[PDB]
């Protein structure tokens, strides 16, 4: 049971992580390099809380 | 413009002149400083329109 535990789990991890970030192509979800580049706030949505700069 | 001023006058008498602009009935139950309560309260509600503006940059609207 431990080493059926541990299989889930890692399928968990990779399936809780996609939730956020879909699965486009093979690379399964959350596999893109490119999502963890620099990003910025929509336009139509800036930090209503505080100041930016 | 000297005679202008006074042309309210010259179709009254001296008795309806005195009665009209003179012995005004009085009468102390009106909000006299409702204008000033008016003008200088528009400050405030004028402020509740103007904090809303949807500019975008936070020192535009500073
Ligand atoms: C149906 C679809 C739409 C179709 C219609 C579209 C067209 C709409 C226009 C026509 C309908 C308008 C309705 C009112 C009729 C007014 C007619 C008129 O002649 O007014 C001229 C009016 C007055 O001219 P003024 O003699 O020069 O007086 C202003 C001076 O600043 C005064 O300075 P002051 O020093 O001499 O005096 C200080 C002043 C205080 O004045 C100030 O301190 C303001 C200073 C401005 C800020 C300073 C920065 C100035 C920057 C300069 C550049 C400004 C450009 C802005 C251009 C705006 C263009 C409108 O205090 C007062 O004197 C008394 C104030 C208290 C008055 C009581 C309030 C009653 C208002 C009506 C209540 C009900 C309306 C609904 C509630 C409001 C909406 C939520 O001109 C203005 O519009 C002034 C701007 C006021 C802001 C308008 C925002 C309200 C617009 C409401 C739109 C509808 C609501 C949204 C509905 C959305 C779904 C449809
Ligand atoms: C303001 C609170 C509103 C809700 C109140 C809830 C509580 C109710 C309890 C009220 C108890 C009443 C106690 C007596 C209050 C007396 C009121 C008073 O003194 O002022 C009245 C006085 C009467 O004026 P006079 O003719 O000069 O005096 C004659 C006197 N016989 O009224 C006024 O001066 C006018 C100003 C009063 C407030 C006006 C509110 C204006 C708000 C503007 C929003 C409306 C939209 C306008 C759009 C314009 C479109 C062209």
């Amino acid at each position: 049971i431990e080493r059926m535990t541990e299989i889930a789990l890692h399928v968990f991890r990779k399936a809780r992580a996609g939730k956020v970030r879909p699965a486009q192509d093979v690379r399964g979800p959350d596999g893109n390099v490119n999502d963890f580049l620099e990003q910025r706030r929509p336009f139509e949505h800036p930090n209503p809380t505080g100041v930016t700069h | 413009d000297f005679a202008e001023l006074l042309r309210p006058l010259r179709s009254l008498s001296f008795n309806q002149v005195v009665d009209r602009y003179v012995l005004i009935p009085p009468n102390h139950t009106f909000y006299r400083n409702w204008t000033y309560e008016k003008f200088l309260g528009g400050f405030g509600l004028s402020y509740l329109i103007l904090r809303e503006l949807p500019l975008r940059n936070f020192y535009a609207r500073v």
